[PDB]
């Protein structure tokens, strides 16, 4: 009974952003891990 | 020779045309287009006193 | 005061004539400001006009030499000072002002006092913001700036061999510690660059579209042509149509902001993260860890002479730049290359 | 390589004849602001 | 309306038509 | 090996593009 | 004068509070047309007392003078320089006409009445009569008609122009045979603007350039006489504004596309814009070198045609894509380079090495050396060389600062263009002033759109 | 109180801006062409940039003794 | 009925109820940079070396031929082409085409005429959705520098070898060599559009906090502030006076804008300014005209030659003049 209890959110634009970022990271990074 | 140009490269041909086939692909599908605008023309306004236009 | 009405000592009759409502506002932070921020000011302005930079450097940088703007500087110091302050009571200046100027001594004066006046501006916007009753994002947005001055001017000189490679404060003094990283470092190539472009670059684009796209979606508020004037400050309506902002981008971008809060979050979001990862960038190179070589090209183009990709072009640039600067460059080095031994194509 | 010329230039002239007699069939006329 | 200096007669309204409300430009 | 990691890479943020676009959450007035 | 809220423009852009002011804005033009004519009698006669004749005219920084010189006034074979009065008196010319243009110029923007309308009908206009407004179109292409017949009457009666490729070397040459064949004249307007075509910055002969100027004469004097007759015809009616800011933007659009022309041209023809006078084209002088360096080293003993690069190529001699015997090194990509010093040395088959090996003439190697060293690269404080250059020589080509200026001023017409055309499109519409507030046209629509 | 525009417009502003401004131009002329700003600041006079010892750049090279080998790369 | 064939197709391209606006000048962008897309990422991909500098040595460009994506790029067209037009149909084989750097110049014609055609639509639909017109006087400024790498300063220089490499890493060879025979940062319009993008990003992070530090107070401490506003309500969501007046006390009250509007204009002003004159400056130095050349301006008494740091630059511009297209010069000028 923990009166702390949040919830999170994450609405679709947020997900858009969220991928984008991990993919444009993947795309940018992964020249240098490959060498 | 060796292979086969169509030998255009820097010779200021008319609308870059070498075969005559090309002038009328220019007049067919333009005259093709003027046609259906003109056909078309109907729905567009009769504009013909002289006030007529967009104007300020 | 503190609802409790304790008697006020000589800090409250301080405090309220600092944070006092007159023309510039001083407050406590400009205790730290006014006198930094003057004399990096005033250092730069004085050492771009008088000081010379024939000993450290061997090369002239002030107007009295017959530099102008663009090609005067204050300048490092030499690198046989090391990382040394360089204080005018230091053990190398000791004392005497004319020598601590031909020392390269005033570099350190402008950049720690510009240092410290980056921090007295960066409280002084955290003191205004708390007058103000507002949200502290303008200071967390100079961070930024913190971010690269902090990790340009001062982390890299201390992880390389001395304070001489610090960037020289002047127009064309900042161009060769640009060339100076593109041919030692090969800093376009580092990721973290990258990143600082696509923030710097982007910032630039948001701060035109949101200026351009505010000022084309406006209402029609006023009768003349002048819309500016259609504008009062406590008006509580949007001066702009942001639904016809939002559809316009919508169709011409295809995806745009609906958010009023959120676009100027992410115009305050794009330049902050795009110089906080360029500051981790320089920070790899004060190391001297580069992103120089993709190693699995070196070893193709080592074993196949004829694999040229615009990779290993850059990488024939770099060898020229270090060999042509560093006689000049780094002179405390004291390499003299004969000309046959440059690095050169052919016919030029 | 000239039946590929022909087909360039049916297509590259059918969209410049859509932007020319586009503009000509009353582009003016087409706003929402009415006088 | 007045008729202002490119044409286009100001639909009405003077300049900054919220003056009754708020009392200033 | 790796340039069908780079495709993938490239693909993926293409198709991330075009779900932003056509499959956006749209945006409610009132 | 006027103010804001009488016009609703602020000071910052207060010439549009004489759009419909007919008088002023007559005014407005004709004292502008003073400055452009008093800028060309101003700079004209500062380039005449800054001329020294021990000293190219391109290297002077003189970009007025070829214009006169192209016309022939005081020139001699070579592009020698005869006198210089001549161009004194065009300086002098425009330098009092100046004061006529800048008097009524000043005379109708102060005194002369705000709008012509009621008491000159003659000169009246609202900007959306649309047969006044074709009538003032049609006055002015019979001015730039017969204005397009002086340079051809200077040409094949009044002396003659400099022509650059004239047998004997370049010198004044009454232009007797002016082209005016319309498949030659109208062949340079449907060419392509790409390399080895040029659109018509290669028009190679004054002949055509002359007889050009005899069919933009013509079509222009008719021309006016079409629209002081005729009205435009309901498509037109059906696709342009008819407002004063409309007609701005057609003619900024126009003007757009010319100064881009003019940067061009200046840049790449050597036939209206000699290289005596001008200097060396970027093709002249990339070309000049390749052939310097091959008289330097025919004499020196090496057969430049079997001299092979370190590339494989030729290091002289190389062939053209197309097949034609061309210069070798960097330079082939100016290979469709034509000059006049350097087509006496070219047969059918691209150069012929035969003339190239034994009659290398010694006017030829001291123009194609004075080229070299003139090349169109400087700097902006006009030092002259690479930006790895040390600062020896005092030069910036007349061509690089005529293609600079001009790209620059016709980027910003075509922004003014747009600038302009879209106001007015807007401003015609109704809404350049603002969304409306009570009918916004988004909130009449289908959401996701 | 006086918001910058009844300053610029008052006389009593140009009456001292018209004597202390030019006196001040004059001490920055006076400071630099009586070679004072050479001696304050120890930049070099255009003939005091190579000696008869070096025709060549100075360099410092030494930390802690750069004090008087400054004095012995300028010639004193 | 009444309306014709041509007049529902116009009332189809000109319709605002499409969910990506075309208008007329989409029928030439959307024809345009869907052949430059595709042809791009086949190029990026899969394209065989290219002699981009004319001297029959090949340059790889793509993933499928060793390379990454920082250094895989579509390779320039052949310096032996030049100006030329040189189409697919102008090579006999296909693979002549890939040789001679065919695939760029069909990517550059098509997407700087798909650019001029984006800023033609950004007007028009503006137009049609009763907006004011400039948002495409915007983003000219994006449109005169992409026209400036890819199409003018190949017209001045004299080839399309010359114009930016469609990479990544080819872009910072077209950069490098460029600041050895040209001086760009000398250059006071690189100058002004560094001011313009750092400024640009200045201005972006001030105008971005101080609206989103004068937030009204709307949502808790569990929700994001972002919640607080509504698409398309008709109240403004931040404090315009407490944000001018807390930029008024920063550094002073009248350097600041009151004016919503005129901050706005301003922010749209200083990139777009900016970027068109280092639009132009890339533009006059594809005629040669350079940057500032300050070598050897400080000279002492007795003739002799004090350095600057302009000098310095020097040393490391000619060093990659002496190493950019090693093999090309015979001859000891880049005139070219
Ligand atoms: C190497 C070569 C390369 C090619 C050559 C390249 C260069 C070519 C440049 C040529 C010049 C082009 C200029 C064209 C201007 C068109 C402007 C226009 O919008 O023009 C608009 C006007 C409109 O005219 C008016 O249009 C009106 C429309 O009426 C309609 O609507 C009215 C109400 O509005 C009434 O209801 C009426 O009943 C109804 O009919 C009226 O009919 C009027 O009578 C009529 O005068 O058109 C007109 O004046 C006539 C327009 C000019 C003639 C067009 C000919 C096109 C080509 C024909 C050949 C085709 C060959 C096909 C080959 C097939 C095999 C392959
Ligand atoms: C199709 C539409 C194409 C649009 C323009 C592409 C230009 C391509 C080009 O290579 O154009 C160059 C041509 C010049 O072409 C050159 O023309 C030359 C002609 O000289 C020849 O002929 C001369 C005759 O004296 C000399 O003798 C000389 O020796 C000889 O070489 C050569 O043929 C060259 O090979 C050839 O490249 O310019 C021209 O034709 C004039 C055309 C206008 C050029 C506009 C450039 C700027 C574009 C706008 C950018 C800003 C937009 C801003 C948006 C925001
Ligand atoms: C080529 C430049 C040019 C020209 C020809 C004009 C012309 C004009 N402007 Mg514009 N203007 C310009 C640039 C120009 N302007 C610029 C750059 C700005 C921005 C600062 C403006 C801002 C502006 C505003 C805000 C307004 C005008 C207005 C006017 C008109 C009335 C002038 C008047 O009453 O002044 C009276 C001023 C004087 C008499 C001062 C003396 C100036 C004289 C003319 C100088 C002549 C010197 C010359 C050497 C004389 C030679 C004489 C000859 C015999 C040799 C006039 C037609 C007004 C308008 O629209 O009218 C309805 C108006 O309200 N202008
Ligand atoms: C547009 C056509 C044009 C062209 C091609 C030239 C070309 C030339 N001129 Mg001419 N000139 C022109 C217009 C032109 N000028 C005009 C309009 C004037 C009247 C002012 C003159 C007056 C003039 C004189 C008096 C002299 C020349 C000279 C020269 C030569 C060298 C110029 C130089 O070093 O510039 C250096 C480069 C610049 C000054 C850059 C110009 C950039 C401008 C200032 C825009 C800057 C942007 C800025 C942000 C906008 C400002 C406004 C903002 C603050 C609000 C060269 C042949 C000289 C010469 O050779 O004489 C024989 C010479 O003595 N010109
Ligand atoms: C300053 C010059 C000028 C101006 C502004 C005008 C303006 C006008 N003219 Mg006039 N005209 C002029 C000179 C001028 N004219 C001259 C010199 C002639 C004699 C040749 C004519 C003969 C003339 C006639 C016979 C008619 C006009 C008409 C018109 C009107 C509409 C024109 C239009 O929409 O074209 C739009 C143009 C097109 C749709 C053609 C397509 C253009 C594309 C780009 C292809 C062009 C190919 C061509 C061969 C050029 C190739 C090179 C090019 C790429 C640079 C407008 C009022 C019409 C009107 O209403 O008048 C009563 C009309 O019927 N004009
Ligand atoms: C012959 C061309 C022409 C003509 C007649 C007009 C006429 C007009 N314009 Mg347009 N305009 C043009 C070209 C033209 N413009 C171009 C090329 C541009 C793009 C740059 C614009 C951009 C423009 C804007 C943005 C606006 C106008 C406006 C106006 C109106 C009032 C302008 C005024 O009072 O200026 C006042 C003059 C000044 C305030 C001084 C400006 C001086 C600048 C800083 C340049 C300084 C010169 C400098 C040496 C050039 C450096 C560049 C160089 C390197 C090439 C009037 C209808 C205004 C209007 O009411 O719209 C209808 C308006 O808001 N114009
Ligand atoms: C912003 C403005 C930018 C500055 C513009 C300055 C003017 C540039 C345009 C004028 C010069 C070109 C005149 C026409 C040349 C021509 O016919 O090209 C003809 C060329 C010739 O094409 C080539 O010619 C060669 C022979 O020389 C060979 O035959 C080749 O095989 C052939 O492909 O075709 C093109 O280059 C492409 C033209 C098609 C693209 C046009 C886009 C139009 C967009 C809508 C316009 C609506 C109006
Ligand atoms: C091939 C392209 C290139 C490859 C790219 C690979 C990487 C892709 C990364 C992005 C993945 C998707 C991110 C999240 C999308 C999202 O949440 O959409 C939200 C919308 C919800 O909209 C609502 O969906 C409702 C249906 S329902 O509610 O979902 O049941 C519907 O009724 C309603 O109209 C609609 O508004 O989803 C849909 O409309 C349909 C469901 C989408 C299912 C996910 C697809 C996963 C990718 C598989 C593609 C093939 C991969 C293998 C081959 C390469
Ligand atoms: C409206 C106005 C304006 C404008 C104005 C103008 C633009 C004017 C123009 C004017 C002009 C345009 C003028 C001119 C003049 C000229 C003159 C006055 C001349 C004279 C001449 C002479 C004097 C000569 C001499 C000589 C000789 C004979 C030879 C030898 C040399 C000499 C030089 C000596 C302004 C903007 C201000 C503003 C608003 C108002
Ligand atoms: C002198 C000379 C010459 C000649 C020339 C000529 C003869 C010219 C002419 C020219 C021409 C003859 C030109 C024309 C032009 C035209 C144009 C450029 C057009 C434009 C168009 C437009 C602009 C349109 C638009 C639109 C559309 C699209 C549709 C309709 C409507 C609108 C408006 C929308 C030569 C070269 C031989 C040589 C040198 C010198
Ligand atoms: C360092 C030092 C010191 C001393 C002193 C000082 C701190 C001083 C300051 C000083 C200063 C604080 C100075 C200032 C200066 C300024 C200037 C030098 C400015 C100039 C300006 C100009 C040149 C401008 C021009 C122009 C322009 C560009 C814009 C507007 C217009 C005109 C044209 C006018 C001390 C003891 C602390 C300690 C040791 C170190
Ligand atoms: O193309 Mn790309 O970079 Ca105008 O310089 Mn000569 O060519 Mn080439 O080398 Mn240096
Ligand atoms: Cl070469
Ligand atoms: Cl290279
Ligand atoms: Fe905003």
């Amino acid at each position: 009974p923990n009166p702390n209890k949040q919830v999170v959110e994450l609405n679709r634009t947020s997900l858009y952003w969220g991928l984008l970022l991990i993919f444009v990271l993947a795309v940018l990074f992964s020249s240098y891990i490959f060498n | 020779l060796v292979d086969e140009r169509m030998n255009g490269d820097g010779t200021g041909r008319p609308f870059g045309v070498n075969d005559p086939v090309l002038g009328w692909v220019l007049l067919g599908v333009f005259g093709t287009m003027w046609a259906i605008w003109f056909i078309g023309q109907k729905d567009l306004g009769d504009f013909e006193d002289a006030d007529d236009g967009l104007k300020l | 005061i503190g609802t409790y009405q304790e008697k006020r000592t000589w800090f409250d009759d301080a405090d309220d004539w600092l944070r006092q409502d007159r023309f510039v506002f001083v407050g406590w932070s400009g205790l730290l400001l006014f006198p930094c921020a003057y004399f990096a000011l005033g250092g730069w302005l004085t050492g771009t006009t008088f000081v010379t930079s024939w000993y450290t450097h061997g090369l002239a940088t002030s107007y009295l030499e017959g530099c102008n703007f663009l090609t005067a500087a204050v300048s490092t110091p030499a690198n046989s000072m090391a990382h040394s302050l360089l204080f005018v009571w230091g053990p190398e200046a000791q004392g005497d002002f004319t020598r601590w100027c031909q020392l390269g001594g005033l570099w350190a004066f402008v950049a720690l006092h510009g240092a410290f006046g980056l921090i007295g501006f960066m409280l002084r916007q955290f003191e205004i913001a708390r007058s103000v009753n507002l949200r502290p994002y303008n200071a967390i947005a100079f961070s930024a700036p913190i971010a690269v001055f902090v990790s340009v001017f001062l982390i890299y000189p201390l992880g390389q061999s001395g304070w001489f490679f610090a960037p020289s404060f002047g127009v064309a003094a900042i161009f060769r510690f640009i060339l100076f990283f593109q041919g030692f470092h090969n800093w376009t190539l580092n990721p973290f660059h990258m990143m600082g472009v696509a923030g710097v670059l982007g910032a630039a684009l948001l701060c035109a579209i949101h200026g351009a796209t505010v000022e084309n979606t406006l209402f029609e508020d006023g009768d003349g042509a002048n819309t500016f004037r259609a504008f009062n400050p406590t008006q509580a309506e949007e001066t702009y149509s942001m639904v016809t902002a939002n559809r316009f981008w919508s169709q011409i971008f295809g995806v745009a902001f609906s958010n009023k809060r959120w676009l100027h979050f992410f115009m305050l979001l794009v330049p902050v993260t795009g110089l906080w990862m360029s500051a981790i960038g320089v920070v790899g190179l004060a190391l001297n860890l580069r992103a120089y070589d993709f190693v699995s090209q070196e070893i193709r183009a080592a074993e196949d002479p004829e694999f040229e990709t615009f990779y290993t072009k850059n990488i024939l640039l770099n060898e020229g730049i270090r060999a042509w600067m560093a006689a000049q460059d780094q002179p405390h080095e004291r390499l003299v290359f004969p000309e046959e031994v440059l690095p050169r194509g052919n016919a030029l | 390589m000239l039946t590929l010329k022909i087909f360039v230039y049916t297509v590259v002239t059918f969209f410049v004849c859509l932007f020319i007699f586009g503009f000509l069939s009353n582009d003016p006329a087409r706003n929402p602001g009415k006088n | 309306a007045w008729a202002a200096a490119a044409g286009a007669a100001g639909a009405g309204y003077g300049v900054y038509r919220y003056e009754a409300a708020y009392g200033a430009a | 090996m790796e340039a069908l990691v780079y495709t993938f890479l490239l693909v993926g943020t293409l198709g991330i593009i075009f779900f932003s676009i056509f499959f956006r959450d749209p945006p409610r007035m009132i | 004068g006027r103010d804001q809220e009488t016009t609703g423009f602020a000071w910052w852009s207060g010439n549009a509070r004489l759009i419909n002011l007919s008088g002023k804005l007559l005014g407005a033009h004709v004292a502008h047309a003073g400055l452009i004519v008093f800028w060309a009698g101003a700079m004209n006669l500062f380039e005449v007392s800054h001329f020294v004749p021990e000293k190219p005219m391109y290297e002077q920084g003189l970009i007025l003078l070829p214009h006169i010189a192209t016309l022939g006034y005081g020139v001699g074979p070579g592009g020698e320089i005869i006198d210089t009065f001549p161009y004194f008196v065009s300086g002098v010319l425009h330098l009092i006409s100046s004061a006529v243009l800048g008097f009524g110029g000043v005379y109708h923007s102060l005194i002369g009445p705000e709008t012509l309308e009621e008491s000159y009908p003659f000169f009246g206009y609202v900007w959306k009569d649309k047969n006044k407004m074709t009538n003032i179109l049609g006055y002015h292409l019979i001015m730039l008609g017969l204005g397009a017949w002086l340079l051809v009457w200077k040409a094949m009666y009044f002396g003659g122009v400099y022509d650059t490729w004239a047998p004997g070397g370049g010198d004044v040459r009454v232009i007797t045979n002016p082209t005016t064949n319309a498949a030659v004249i109208f062949g340079y307007l449907v060419k392509s603007p790409f390399g080895g075509d040029g659109w018509i910055c290669s028009v190679d002969n004054m002949e055509d350039i002359i007889g050009g100027h005899i069919w933009i004469g013509t079509l222009e004097i008719l021309g006016g006489i079409w629209h002081i007759y005729t009205t435009p015809w309901p498509w037109a009616r059906r696709a342009f504004v008819w407002s004063g800011e409309a007609y701005l933007s057609y003619s900024l659009g126009a003007i757009g596309v010319m100064g881009f022309i003019a940067c061009c041209m200046s840049w790449f023809n050597n036939t209206a814009y000699p290289s005596e006078f001008y200097g060396p084209t970027g093709p002249e002088a990339s070309q000049s070198q390749a052939f310097t360096f091959l008289v330097r080293d025919q004499r020196l003993g090496a057969n430049v045609a079997s001299a092979q690069g370190p590339t494989g190529l030729g290091k002289y001699l190389m062939r053209s894509p197309t097949g034609e015997i061309i210069f070798g090194g960097e330079t082939m990509r100016f290979w469709d380079f034509r000059g006049p010093w350097l087509e006496p040395l070219r047969g059918p088959n691209g150069l012929d090495l035969n003339k190239l090996k034994n009659d290398i003439q010694p006017w030829q190697e001291r123009r194609a050396a004075e080229y070299m060293t003139h090349a169109p690269l400087g700097s902006l404080n006009s030092v002259g060389g690479v930006a790895t250059e040390i600062n020896a020589v005092n030069f910036v080509s007349p061509r690089s600062w005529l293609a600079c200026s001009h790209f620059c001023l016709g980027f910003f017409f075509f922004i003014g263009h747009l600038w302009h055309a879209g106001r007015a499109r807007a401003a015609a519409a109704g809404f350049e002033k603002g969304i409306d507030r009570f009918d916004e046209p988004v909130l009449s629509m289908r959401p996701l759109d | 109180e006086r918001p910058f525009s009844d300053i610029l417009t008052s006389i009593r502003y140009w009456v001292i801006h018209s004597i202390t401004v030019p006196a001040l131009f004059i001490a920055g002329w006076l400071f630099v062409s009586t070679g004072l700003a050479y001696d304050v600041f120890g930049t070099p006079r255009p003939n005091e940039y190579f000696t008869e010892d070096r025709q060549e750049a100075p360099l410092i090279t030494d930390r802690f003794n750069a004090l008087e080998q400054v004095k012995k790369l300028s010639g004193n | 009925e009444n309306s014709s064939l041509w007049a529902r197709f116009c009332e189809w391209i000109t319709s605002t109820e499409n969910r990506l606006y075309i208008g007329w000048f989409g029928v030439i962008m959307i024809p345009c940079l869907l052949t430059a897309t595709s042809v791009f990422i086949i190029a990026f991909i899969a394209a065989p070396p290219v002699d981009i500098d004319g001297i029959r040595e090949p340059v790889s460009g793509s993933l499928l031929y060793g390379n990454n994506i920082i250094t895989g790029a579509v390779i320039p067209t052949s310096n032996a082409i030049g100006l030329h037009f040189y189409p697919i149909w102008e090579a006999a084989s296909l693979d002549e085409w890939l040789y001679n750097g065919g695939p760029y110049q069909l990517i550059v014609c098509h997407f700087l005429l798909g650019v001029y055609c984006y800023m033609g639509r950004e007007w028009e639909l503006s137009f049609r959705l009763g907006m004011r017109p400039w948002i495409a006087v915007a983003y000219s400024a994006p449109v005169a520098a992409a026209s400036a790498v890819f199409l003018v300063y190949p017209i001045g220089q004299g080839s399309f070898s010359d114009g930016m490499p469609l990479g990544i890493s080819g872009t910072f060879n077209f950069m490098i060599v460029f600041q050895a025979e040209h001086n760009i940062l000398m250059h006071p319009f690189h100058m002004l559009g560094v001011a313009g993008v750092f400024g640009g990003s200045l201005f972006s992070a001030m105008h971005g906090s101080l609206v989103t530090s004068s937030l009204i107070r709307e949502t808790t401490e569990n929700e994001s502030a972002n919640e607080g506003y509504r698409f398309g309500q008709e109240e403004e969501t931040y404090n315009i006076v407490a944000a001018h007046g807390y930029f008024g006390r920063l550094i002073f009250q009248y350097a600041s804008f009151n004016n919503s509007r005129s901050l706005h204009f301003f922010l749209a002003a200083w990139p777009v300014i900016g970027i068109w004159f280092t639009a132009l400056g890339l533009s006059t130095m594809a005629f040669n005209l350079n940057g500032f050349n300050f070598n050897q301006s400080v000279v002492d008494s007795q003739g002799r030659v004090l350095n600057t740091w302009a000098d310095i630059i020097n040393r490391a511009n000619l060093g990659m003049e002496v190493m950019h297209e090693r093999n090309a010069h015979n001859f000891p000028l880049d005139l070219a």
